């Protein structure tokens, strides 16, 4: 939970490492609560999607996730989603119960600089005297 | 040259003065102080430190703002260890907050800071305001970060459904969401979000502050305030007060209910009616009939005295003309009077002297 | 505002214009006059897609020609922000001239980008999208609806609903992007796909990514429909060689030649089994093949073939079939042989490199497949699988790759070489050898598109130097000039740190890797500038195994541990899907004010069309020079092919190509003038790498900034952040670095 390599040496604790399994299912219910659709403009899905016949080199071990000798995941790419769905959690639970595209591409330097629309008062000076 | 340096500073320095029009300023204001106290307020960048110092400018802050706003009154919040602290209520008592503020200035600050918590507040805090006073809320912010429980951004909605106004002094550099509470909250104004450069300018940051706000044109509410001006009275014996309820010499009798106070200007705690004095009015009436500033006399014209007007000090001969005239009313002054005339008199003498 | 030029009316959307913005549309406009190929170089920091869409758009309406215009772009999310400026640009016109003038525009996309069907859009590929969208548009559903109205073969309500109305009136005149036009799709049960493939020819603008014009595989059919005098805009092509060389490059493992095998049986007994009850199909097709038609002549345009043409429509021969595969039977016959001669090649226990003559040459020894037969495999394929009635074909998918083997090596014979390797990856148990048909040449695959087009413009934010790209591709250019942007006040704070606190070197060389110096170095570095980051930050690594493994060394030492307090962590991961939720996390976790910090790979999916306006990027850090695997028999083959070729040091095209890359991301932080950041680039061997940087970042790069440490880069950065927060006087760029309508008729008036 800590975002740490698990240690195969390491004994732990039989009782706790009964849930083990269980956080491997609440990992995957917690990716569905995270899953929805993404907007357009940084859907990185649709651009390796632009060509779906794309044949080319397959690329370097360098990019690719790093393995072992027996050709499994080394598992350090598994604590990076744990630390990205920690940080995806810790968002969208501050959003609890308690044409936009368009605007942030504009370019805001451009637009007529704002305009105070601050208001003025003239106050005349007659009065009786006491 | 070195004598024209300045000279052209002083011209650069009153070019902003130029544009000066009365605009319109709510007298009436309700102000909601907060102070960042949090492990990024332990920086040395101030010395000797930011909380030390921050704490010590909003002393002087305090005495300034009830001092120029005397019917005005005013809140102070403190962030610390992600919850909003409230360690004075909204009152018309200048010595209150400053006792409070002096207390603060022992407890080390720690935790981290919480924007939204200190908003809802302040929200809640000024809640119980008159719709004819002005709701300000001064924000003192420090850290570069935000932690908080719900969203932030229903909160600046909230405000701005509540007709507040948020000033932000930053630290270290911008921050996005104190940029967008300053402009969302401001009409979208973005002169309302500030950054110091040094010591030195923090000072002049809070001085400004003291100044009634402009009010927005579209955001126009008029109505008649119902006051009242008590009698001071002197009693032979001292007599039990209506608001702490202590042996006190004498006090200040209500025109409405006859019940006594002590010190002025507050609330009558029987009848609920705003008691003041006729120099507490008269202080603000600078804010509503701002003296036209004075327009340098070109060298090339001739002089009308070689001694000042108001004070009588002979004009200097040395480039440029060390004289500065009154349009109104088209008297030479020197340019030690105007900055007095300007900054602790609201007058020209001039004008005054000048028969009709 | 609306300006003219010498005789060219421009409305800008915007009522203010940067000065370099101008001099872009000037210089644009002299060589569309002219003629010919230009390269332009833009601070990121003005706009240039829409100042580049002003121009080019009012050309096209006051020009009798009217000729259309081309865009191109990297990525499908480029495509979308390119619309959208369109689509503000098209808002302006329709208010200042009073009325909506006659324009098309659509963008275009892959069917997975566009697919509405219920059942078919919840794929997790394209391959299985296309495949089942042909299924239900191919026709023969269609057709056997028709005969027979009880056959169970479904059909899309989308794609028949098009059928009633006529190709003009398929949707309103003016822009649709992809989130509009879905929307407006939705409405009416029609499919975006199919609008926007058959208006291309009726689009004054269409918009498409790169490999939409240089891949044969699917640039064919859209290049087809496109007119020839259309102007051509390469967006952001400061990578497109790499585009380029993929789009002629295949691999081949055990497992694929394990799988063709048995697609190669399948497909024979189907033979077998059609042989049996329906032989006239067969007979129909070889009837047809004798006289020498093609699959031109023969598949209907509702159709497509199973195998995309792997070679350039100008390299294929239009001879008949040679007669050894003009039989189902025989043909099989000369597709399992091939498959065997590649399987007997992969046994090879060292690195061979050999030309595709040595290859054919060798073929025709061991077998005796000729080279002319070998390069109609995919296209006789293609006609075999048509007429055999093989509606499911995931047995036969593998042989695709086996087909366009065959064709690209049979086919072109220079610039090409085949590497086989006895281990795919060095650190594995078990051998796994891997067959790769390498690109050489970067100038290949866009030769076609130099030459059909006239005029074509290359330009990209960090595209230099501009000297070596008519090196590396073979294209001419009338002008090629990159323009400095004239701040009033500087923007962009760009340094160098080449030793840690300790004055320690630092170095992301992958050898040292695992240094506990290094690491220490650069966890501070990281810890230190998120500390005084306002609210986001981003670090590109040169690879996603070193990344990998720093990042897991920073755990254990626990520096993440103290990022975490000041900030939000954001990694980004291979799945496409998981990398998009981080980047919404990330800009969710700037705007609310809580801080993050993005880690990202410089050569990965963020850097190639993400960007970072504003508040989501206001710190760079570029942890080390992005440099390739120079232990890559890939790259080595390139390399050697250039120096022979075009002259160019191995070298100088290895720090070009990393230069390129740590550039690239440098530019994706600045929009306009009123954006800031700094941009620190963290190893000893960024100090001589000055002169390569982008002139407009060079510019801006002081001469004490070239060796920096830890400590002093802090303190600078905290002193430029600080400054830029000042409100910033009017008077100061009132008419130096923004011009209104006034100050540009001036300028106007003054250079005349
Ligand atoms: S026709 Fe369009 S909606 Fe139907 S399956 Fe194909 S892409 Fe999807
Ligand atoms: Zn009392
Ligand atoms: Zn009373
Ligand atoms: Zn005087
Ligand atoms: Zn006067």
């Amino acid at each position: 939970l800590r975002g740490e390599k698990i240690m195969q040496n390491d004994r732990g604790d039989v009782i706790i490492d009964r849930y083990l399994t269980l956080d491997q299912e609440f990992d995957r219910k917690d990716d569905d609560m995270l899953l929805h659709p993404v907007k357009k403009i940084i859907d990185l899905d649709g651009n390796i999607q632009d060509d779906p016949v794309v044949r080319g080199n397959r690329p370097d071990f360098t990019m690719q996730p790093g393995v072992d000798i027996n050709g499994n995941s080394d598992g350090t790419v598994d604590i990076l989603k744990g630390m990205n769905r920690l940080s995806e959690k810790m968002i969208m639970a501050l959003k609890n119960e308690y044409n936009d595209e368009r605007n942030e591409l504009k370019i805001d330097d451009l637009n007529e600089s704002y305009k105070t629309n601050y208001a003025i008062i003239h106050l005349k000076r007659n009065a009786h005297e006491k | 040259a070195s004598l024209v340096a300045s000279i052209v500073e002083a011209r650069k320095k009153r070019t902003a003065k130029k544009n000066i029009t009365p605009y319109q300023r709510g007298i009436i204001r309700s102000l909601i102080l907060t102070l960042d106290c949090s492990e990024a307020m332990l920086e040395k960048d101030l010395r000797p430190n930011r909380h030390a110092m921050i704490i010590q400018y909003a002393i002087d802050f305090v005495h300034e703002f009830f001092d120029q706003n005397p019917i005005s009154q005013m809140g102070i919040i403190i962030m610390r260890n992600g919850l909003a602290q409230l360690v004075s209520q909204v009152s018309g008592n200048p010595q209150d907050h400053i006792d409070a503020l002096k207390s603060i200035r022992k407890q080390e600050p720690k935790g981290n800071p919480s924007l939204q918590n200190a908003l809802e507040m302040a929200r809640g805090l000024l809640l119980p305001v008159p719709a004819h006073c002005t709701r300000e809320v001064l924000i003192v912010f420090g850290s570069l970060s935000t932690t908080d429980p719900g969203d932030i951004h229903q909160t600046i909605d909230s405000l701005v459904s509540e007709k507040i106004r948020v000033k932000v002094l930053g630290l270290s550099a911008q921050v996005a969401i104190c940029k967008e509470l300053c402009k969302a909250t401001n009409y979208g104004d973005e002169s309302f979000y500030k950054i110091l450069l040094d010591e030195t300018h923090l000072k002049e940051l809070f001085n400004e502050a003291v100044t009634p706000l402009p009010v927005n044109k579209i955001n126009k509410g008029f109505t008649l305030v119902k006051m009242g001006f008590p009698t001071r009275i002197f009693e032979d014996t001292p007599t039990f007060c209506s608001c702490h309820s202590k042996l006190v010499y004498g006090g200040y009798f209500c025109p409405n209910c006859h019940s006594k106070v002590c010190s002025l200007p507050t609330v009558c705690p029987c009848c609920d009616l705003m008691l003041i004095l006729s120099t507490h009015l008269a202080r603000s009436y600078h804010h509503l009939m701002p003296l036209k500033t004075f327009a340098e006399v070109p060298t090339t014209e001739k002089f009308r005295s070689e001694d000042c007007f108001s004070c009588q000090s002979r004009f200097p001969i040395l480039l440029t003309s060390s004289r500065y005239r009154c349009e109104d009313c088209k008297q030479e002054f020197c340019v030690d009077c105007d900055v007095f005339i300007h900054e602790i008199l609201h007058n020209c003498p001039g004008c005054e002297s000048k028969p009709v | 505002m609306k300006f003219y030029i010498d005789d060219l009316p421009v409305l800008f959307p915007y009522p203010k214009i940067y000065p370099e913005q101008y001099n872009y549309m000037c210089d644009i406009k002299k060589t569309l006059d002219v003629g010919g190929n230009s390269i332009l170089e833009m601070p990121s920091g003005t706009g240039k897609t829409v100042s580049l869409l002003s121009l080019t758009i009012a050309y096209q309406m006051h020009y009798p020609e009217h000729r259309k215009i081309i865009y191109c772009s990297r990525t499908m999310s480029e495509i979308e922000k390119a619309l959208v400026e369109l689509e503000n640009l098209m808002d302006y016109r329709t208010k200042e001239l009073g009325y909506q003038e006659d324009f098309r525009g659509l963008g275009l996309t892959s069917r997975k980008n566009l697919c509405l069907h219920p059942e078919v859009s919840k794929e997790r590929k394209g391959t299985v999208v296309d495949e089942k969208c042909r299924r239900m548009t191919n026709g023969q559903a269609k057709r056997k609806l028709e005969e027979d109205p009880e056959a169970n073969v479904e059909l899309c309500e989308y794609h028949e609903n098009l059928y009633n109305i006529e190709v003009e009136d398929y949707l309103p005149k003016g822009v649709f992007s992809f989130e509009k036009l879905l929307k407006y799709c939705e409405e009416k049960t029609l499919c975006p796909y199919f609008i926007v493939r058959r208006m291309i020819s009726l689009c004054n603008i269409i918009i498409y990514s790169y490999h939409y014009l240089l891949d044969p595989k699917i640039a064919e059919r859209v290049s087809n429909e496109v007119s020839k005098d259309s102007i051509v805009i390469f967006d952001e092509a400061h990578n497109i060689d790499n585009v380029c060389i993929e789009s002629l490059s295949l691999d081949l493992t055990t497992d694929a030649l394990r799988r063709a095998t048995r697609g190669a049986n399948a497909l024979d007994e189907r033979i077998s089994e059609v042989r049996k009850v329906d032989s006239q199909k067969l007979q129909d097709e070889y009837e047809k093949l004798v006289q020498g038609l093609h699959s031109a002549d023969i598949l209907t345009d509702q159709e497509e073939p199973f195998v995309e043409t792997p070679v350039l429509p100008q390299d294929l021969l239009t001879e008949a079939i040679p007669g050894n595969i003009r039989r189902a039977e025989h043909f099989v016959s000369f597709l399992k042989r091939l498959i065997e001669y590649l399987k007997t090649r992969m046994k090879v226990l060292h690195v061979i490199s050999e030309t595709p003559k040595s290859f054919l040459q060798h073929l025709k020894q061991l077998t005796f497949i000729e080279r002319k037969p070998l390069r109609f495999c995919s296209e006789r394929l293609s006609l075999l699988v048509r007429t055999l009635e093989v509606t499911e074909v995931e047995d036969f998918t593998a042989l695709k790759d086996i087909a366009t083997f065959a064709t690209l090596i049979s086919t072109y014979e220079e610039g090409f070489l085949l590497i086989i390797e006895p281990y795919e990856i060095e650190n594995a148990a078990v051998p796994n050898p891997i067959m790769r048909f390498t690109c050489l040449d970067a100038s290949i695959a866009i030769k076609p598109v130099f030459e059909r087009f006239s005029s074509v413009i290359i330009t990209s934010g960090t595209i230099s130097p501009l000297d070596m790209y008519p090196r590396m591709l073979n294209f001419k250019t009338v002008l090629q000039k990159s323009y400095a942007m004239t701040l009033a006040k500087k923007s962009f704070l760009p340094m160098i740190i080449t030793k840690g606190s300790d004055q320690v070197a630092i170095s992301s060389r992958f050898e040292i890797r695992n240094d506990p110096s290094i690491v220490r170095n650069y966890g501070s570095m990281l810890v230190e500038f998120a500390k005084i980051t306002p609210d986001g930050m981003v670090v590109f690594f040169p690879s996603y195994l070193y990344m990998e493994s720093i990042v897991s060394m920073w755990q254990t030492m626990g520096i993440l541990d103290e990022v975490w307090k000041h900030k939000l962590i954001l990694v980004e991961t291979p799945d496409a899907q998981e990398t998009s939720l981080a980047l919404e996390t990330y800009r969710k976790a700037c705007s609310n004010g809580r801080g993050a910090i993005l880690l990202s790979v410089a050569r990965g999916k963020v850097s190639e069309g993400i960007d970072f306006d504003h508040q989501y990027g206001r710190t760079v850090l570029m942890i080390g020079i992005p440099f390739q695997y120079t232990e890559s028999r890939i790259l080595k083959a390139r390399l050697e092919f250039m120096r022979e070729n075009y002259r160019i040091r191995e070298n100088d095209f290895l720090s070009f190509d990393a230069m390129r890359h740590a550039a690239q991301c440098l530019g994706r932080v600045l929009r306009g003038k009123d954006d800031y950041g700094v941009m620190v680039l963290a190893d000893r061997r960024f100090s001589r790498k000055r002169s390569q940087l982008p002139k407009w970042i060079a510019q801006g790069l002081s001469d004490a900034d070239l060796n920096l440490s830890t400590d002093m880069a802090i303190s600078n950065t905290k002193q430029f952040l600080r400054t830029m927060a000042q409100p910033t006087d009017p008077k100061d760029q009132e008419g130096v670095s923004v011009w209104s309508y006034e100050d540009l008729i001036k300028h106007q008036n003054s250079r005349k």
